[PDB]
C-alpha cells in the first residue's frame, strides 16, 4: 500500500497571504491520479484539484496544483476567508486509494489571552448524585492551551474532559470547555475548587476558583 | 442536478451490521464508479473501497476486507456499503463519491460527493439530556459568562439556541464529549454584559430529536 | 438447391453457442427450408418476425438466408429487435431498422448453466460508440472512460470491455441463459436459392 | 445477376495519384458494405480496404494505410478508391467485392471483372523487333524489346504458322520497358524454301512490324 | 493478422485423380474459410463457402471440411477444366487474408527440354545493346534452372526469365531466359553459354557460342 503524508499539520497564515501545502507518497504515483479535497467542518469533501495540476469545475483559478512521482503541492495564491479549512490529498492510481492525514489552514491572529470562567455544579444536578465543575476558556489564540484542575490544591487527573470550538469566523479565536466530574460524595468532601489555565497570552498561569457553597 | 444522496443516520449495537445506501442522479450511473470513505470525529479521511458500476468489480482496503461488501443496483441507480461485525471503533461519518459521466466518458476524479451518513456503534440506548444551568459569577462590574450544561444523552446530536434564536453573538456551543458511561455531554456558553445580568432574561433551548426532548432552561445569577 | 433440406439443425441443435459479443453467422444457401415446423414448434419462447409474415414463409423464396446465433439472458431477448437500446443492442448485436427476418429464442438453462456458474459466455460492457447494424466487435482493448490513457492496465476509468454472465441454475428466469437464432432473408436480383416447401 | 464494373485504371506515375470507381447493380448498394481487393502480377490476392454501408467506418490494409482512401456515393451507386503516393508495388488488378449486410465487413461475395493499375513513369514507346536466327529440327523467333505499355500481339506468317509457336509473356526490365520473345520450331529441311515472318502489333503506339527471320 | 498456410504450393495430377490440398490457420477461425478457383487471366471464383458448403452452380466434385485451424479442400475426380490456382481465404476478422495458393498441374511423362541458344542480332548491336536468348522448349515438369556463363564466369543479376502456360495438347512448358549486357561488355568476352539443369536430363546441358 502507498502511504500518503501531508505537511504541515496546521498552517497559520493571515488572510491575503499565500498557502503552500505538501503531499508526499511513499512511492511513485501517476500524477494523473492525484487529487486535492477541501473539507469544512460538518461538511463533505469537495474536489479542488485532480490529475495533480488540473482544477475541478467551478474552482477559482487561485487554486493551483503541481507534482509528479512522489512529491505534490497544492498552492493558494491569495488566501480568502472561505479558504480556511482542512485539505486532503488522495492518490487513486494504485488500489487502495489512500488519503493523507490532512492539513488545517487557520487564520494567524495576534496572540489573545483567554478569559477564564469557572462554574460550580448546580444545586439541581447535585440532587442527581453527580457534580460537574466546568472551566471555560473564552476567545483565545493560538489554539494551544492547558487546563489543570486542583481540588484543595491536589492535582487532579483522569476525571476531566475537554472540548474546543472551531476558529471563530469573526475574531479568529478559539474557546475551550473542560468539565471536572465527581460524585456528590467526593464533591462534598472538599472546599476549594480551581482550574489553572496556561496559555501563550498569559505571562503566568491564571487560576479561577470558588469555595463550595459560598 | 448531478447529485449523490445517502441514507439517514444509523445507530447499531456492537456486533450487528449496517448497510448505507448512496443513490445517484443527474448523470449516467452505468459507466461510473463509486468509492466509500469514512471519517471519525476530528480524524482523517479513510478509504474503505470502491466498485465499478458497470462490472460490479470491487477493491477493498486491507482493514475492511473481512467485514465490508460494496454492491450496487443499476435498476435503482444506488450503491451500497455493508459493514458487518460492527464495534465502537466503527463510529464515524461515511461518504460515497463518484465521477460524473455521460454514456461514454467520465470525469477524471471523484468530483461528486454525498452528504455523508453518521453511524454510531455502542451499547447505550436512547436517552434525552438533563439541562443544568451554568450560573454567572459575581465578578467584574465588564462582561460575565453563563451557559447551559447538556448532560447525559444519546445519541448525537443535540441542538442548542438562546432566547429562541434572538441571542447569537458571543455564543459558543462546544462539540459533545463521549463520557465513559457511553452517554454524551455538551456545554453551551454565552458572554453578556454584566450590567444586563439583572434586567435581561437568558433561556437556552435544548432540542434532542432522537428522544423527542425539548428543554428550555432559564439561567440566572446565583441566589444567596 | 432443390433436393436438400436446409441445415437448420446445425444452428439450433448446435452443441456449443457463441458469446453475443462474438456472435456467429452461418450462410444458408441452395436448399429447401421448412419454416412452419419452426414457427409452430413448442420449444421456442420467442418467434417474432419483421418485414415478413411468418405464416406465409413457406410460400416465399429468397436468394440467401443467414442465421446468427448467440446466448444472452431472458430479459435481454427483448433487445434483439429493430429500434432497441441497451447493453446488447448498443454494444453487442444491432438489428437495422429495415430488418427483414425472424428472431427465435429459447431457454437454455439446462445446457448453459453450471453448478458453480457458467462464466464462458461473455458480453461487451463498454464501447466508444454504438454498433452499426450487423457489426461484430471482438476486440479486448481496455476501455478508456476518462481523458487519461490506460496503458493496457485496468484502473480508475480504465475497465476491461467484456463482462461474464452469471448463469446459475437457481437464478431467476430473467437471468437464465437463452439461445437466440436470428434468421435474416436476403433478396438480390439473382436466382433464389432458398425456398420453403 | 449481381454485377460490379470497375474503371479508372491505367498508367500512373510513382508518387502521383489515381482514383478508381466501381459501379454496382443487382442489390441495394446503399445498405451493403464494400471491398477492394488487388492482385499484383504473378502474386496472390491481397485485401485492400472495406467500407460500411453509410461510408462512415473505413478499414484498410497496412500496405496501403495512410495512402489509399475508400469512399462511396450511394446516390450514384458507385464505390471509389482514391490512391495517393503510389508505389511500384501498387501495380495490380483491382477488384471491388460486395460485402455483408450493413457493417458486416467479413463477406466478399461477388467480385468485379477488375481494372488494371500500372505504376510506371515510362512513356508510350514502340517495340524494337530483332530476329532470333536459327539437330533434326531448328528453332527461330523474334525479340520484341523495349516497349510500353502492355500488350503486344505476335503471330507468324499472318496466322498461317501456328504449330509449335510459343509467345512468352513479357518481362519488365529495369528501364521500365517490357521485353518479349516469340519462338517457333520448324524442320531444318524447310529452312531454305520457306520464309518465316513474325507480325508484331503494338496498339498503344500504333506500331505494326513484320520481321523476316533468316539463317546466318 | 491471421496467417494461412496452404500445402502444397503446387501439385500435378491426371484426369480422374482425387486432389486434396490443406489450409492451416494461425488461430481458431471457426468455419469462416472460403476456397477460390482462379484460372489464368480471369478473376477468382468462389467454390466453397463456410469451409464446407458448395457455392451455387459449382460442380459437386469440389468439397471442403474442417473447423478451427485445420481445413481441407478436395476434388474427387479431377477434370480438364479444373486446372487452375486455388486459394483459401479466412473471414473471421479483418484484415481478410488469403493462403499462398496451390497451382494444380497435369501429370505427364517426364520430357527433357530442347535447349537452343541465340546470339544477339547485328541490328541490335548497332543500337549499343546485346541480348542473348536461351530457349528451353517443351519440357515437363515445370521446374527448371538456367545459369549463364560468360567466359567461365557465372552470371547473376543480369538476366530475366519467362515461362509459358502448360500446353493444352502435350502438357509441356517452355522457358525463355534473356541475358542483357551492354555492347561494350559484349565485345570484351568470347564464350557465352547457358547451363540447363532439369529432371529429365541426367546431367546439365550447355549450349554455347563463340562471338
Ligand atoms: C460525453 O462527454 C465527453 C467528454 O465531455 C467532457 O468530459 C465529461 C467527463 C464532463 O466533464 C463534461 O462536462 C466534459 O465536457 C464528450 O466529448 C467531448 O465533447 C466536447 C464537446 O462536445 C469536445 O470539445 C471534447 O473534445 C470531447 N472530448 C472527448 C474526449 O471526446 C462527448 O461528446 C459526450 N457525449 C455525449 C453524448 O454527451
Ligand atoms: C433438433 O433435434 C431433434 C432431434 O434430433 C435427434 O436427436 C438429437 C439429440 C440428435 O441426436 C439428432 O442427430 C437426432 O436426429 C429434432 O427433432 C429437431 O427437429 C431438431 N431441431 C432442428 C431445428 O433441426
Ligand atoms: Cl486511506
Ligand atoms: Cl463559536
Ligand atoms: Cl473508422
Ligand atoms: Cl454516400
Ligand atoms: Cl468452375
Amino acid at each position: 500500500d502507498i502511504q500518503m503524508t501531508q505537511s504541515p499539520g496546521t498552517l497559520s497564515l493571515s488572510p491575503g497571504e499565500g498557502a503552500t501545502l505538501s503531499c508526499r507518497a511513499s512511492q511513485s504515483v501517476s500524477s494523473s491520479y492525484l487529487a486535492w479535497y477541501q473539507q469544512k467542518p460538518g461538511q463533505a469533501p469537495r474536489l479542488l484539484i485532480y490529475g495533480a495540476s488540473s482544477g475541478a469545475t467551478g474552482i477559482p483559478d487561485r487554486f493551483s496544483g503541481s507534482g509528479s512521482g512522489t512529491d505534490f503541492t497544492l498552492t493558494i495564491s491569495r488566501l480568502e476567508p472561505e479558504d480556511f479549512a482542512v485539505y486532503y490529498c488522495q492518490q487513486y492510481g494504485s488500489s487502495p486509494y489512500t488519503f493523507g492525514q490532512g492539513t488545517k489552514v487557520e487564520i494567524k491572529r495576534t496572540v489573545a489571552a483567554p478569559s477564564v470562567f469557572i462554574f460550580p455544579p448546580s444545586d439541581e444536578q447535585l440532587k442527581s448524585g453527580t457534580a460537574s465543575v466546568v472551566c471555560l476558556l473564552n476567545n483565545f489564540y493560538p489554539r494551544e492551551a492547558k487546563v489543570q484542575w486542583k481540588v484543595d490544591n491536589a492535582l487532579q487527573s483522569g476525571n476531566s474532559q475537554e472540548s474546543v470550538t472551531e476558529q471563530d469566523s469573526k475574531d479568529s479565536t478559539y474557546s475551550l470547555s473542560s468539565t471536572l466530574t465527581l460524585s456528590k460524595a467526593d464533591y462534598e468532601k472538599h472546599k476549594v475548587y480551581a482550574c489553572e489555565v496556561t496559555h501563550q497570552g498569559l505571562s503566568s498561569p491564571v487560576t479561577k476558583s470558588f469555595n463550595r457553597g459560598e | 442536478q448531478v447529485q449523490l444522496v445517502q441514507s439517514g443516520p444509523e445507530v447499531k449495537k456492537p456486533g450487528t451490521s449496517v448497510k448505507v445506501s448512496c443513490k445517484a442522479s443527474g448523470f449516467t450511473f452505468t459507466t461510473s464508479a463509486v468509492q466509500w470513505v469514512r471519517q471519525a470525529r476530528g480524524q482523517r479521511l479513510e478509504w474503505i473501497g470502491w466498485i465499478v458500476v458497470g462490472s460490479g468489480n470491487t477493491n477493498y482496503a486491507q482493514k475492511f476486507q473481512e467485514r465490508v461488501t460494496i454492491t450496487r443496483d443499476m435498476s435503482t441507480t444506488t450503491a451500497y456499503m455493508e459493514l458487518s461485525s460492527l464495534r465502537s471503533e466503527d463510529t464515524a461519518v461515511y461518504f460515497c463519491a463518484a465521477p460524473h459521466c455521460n454514456s461514454t466518458s467520465c470525469y477524471d476524479a471523484f468530483d461528486i460527493w454525498g452528504q455523508g451518513t453518521m453511524v454510531t456503534v455502542s451499547s447505550a440506548s436512547t436517552k434525552g439530556p438533563s439541562v443544568f444551568p451554568l450560573a454567572p459569577s459575581s465578578k467584574s462590574t465588564g462582561t460575565a459568562a453563563l451557559g447551559c450544561l447538556v448532560k447525559d444523552y444519546f445519541p448525537e446530536p443535540v441542538t442548542v439556541s438562546w432566547n429562541s434564536g434572538a441571542l447569537t453573538s458571543g455564543v459558543h456551543t462546544f462539540p459533545a464529549v463521549l463520557q465513559s458511561s457511553g452517554l454524551y455531554s455538551l456545554s453551551s456558553v454565552v458572554t453578556v454584559p454584566s450590567s444586563s445580568l439583572g434586567t435581561q432574561t437568558y433561556i437556552c433551548n435544548v432540542n434532542h430529536k432522537p428522544s423527542n426532548t425539548k428543554v428550555d432552561k432559564k439561567v440566572e445569577p446565583k441566589s444567596c | 438447391h432443390h433436393t436438400n433440406l436446409c441445415p437448420f439443425g446445425e444452428v439450433f441443435n448446435a452443441t456449443r453457442f457463441a458469446s453475443v459479443y462474438a456472435w456467429n453467422r452461418k450462410r444458408i444457401s441452395n436448399c429447401v427450408a421448412d419454416y412452419s415446423v419452426l414457427y409452430n414448434s413448442a420449444s421456442f419462447s420467442t418467434f417474432k418476425c419483421y418485414g415478413v409474415s411468418p405464416t406465409k414463409l413457406n410460400d416465399l423464396c429468397f436468394t440467401n438466408v443467414y442465421a446468427d446465433s448467440f446466448v444472452i439472458r431472458g430479459d435481454e431477448v427483448r433487445q434483439i429487435a429493430p429500434g432497441q437500446t441497451g447493453k446488447i443492442a448498443d454494444y453487442n448485436y444491432k438489428l437495422p431498422d429495415d430488418f427483414t427476418g425472424c428472431v427465435i429464442a429459447w431457454n437454455s438453462n439446462n445446457l448453459d448453466s453450471k453448478v458453480g456458474g457458467n462464466y464462458n459466455y461473455l458480453y461487451r460492457l463498454f464501447r466508444k460508440s454504438n454498433l452499426k447494424p450487423f457489426e461484430r466487435d471482438i476486440s479486448t482493448e481496455i476501455y478508456q472512460a476518462g481523458s487519461k490513457p490506460c496503458n493496457g492496465v485496468e484502473g480508475f476509468n480504465c475497465y476491461f470491455p467484456l463482462q461474464s454472465y452469471g448463469f446459475q441454475p437457481t437464478n431467476g428466469v430473467g437471468y437464465q441463459p437463452y439461445r437466440v437464432v436470428v434468421l435474416s432473408f436476403e433478396l438480390l436480383h439473382a436466382p433464389a436459392t432458398v425456398c420453403g416447401k
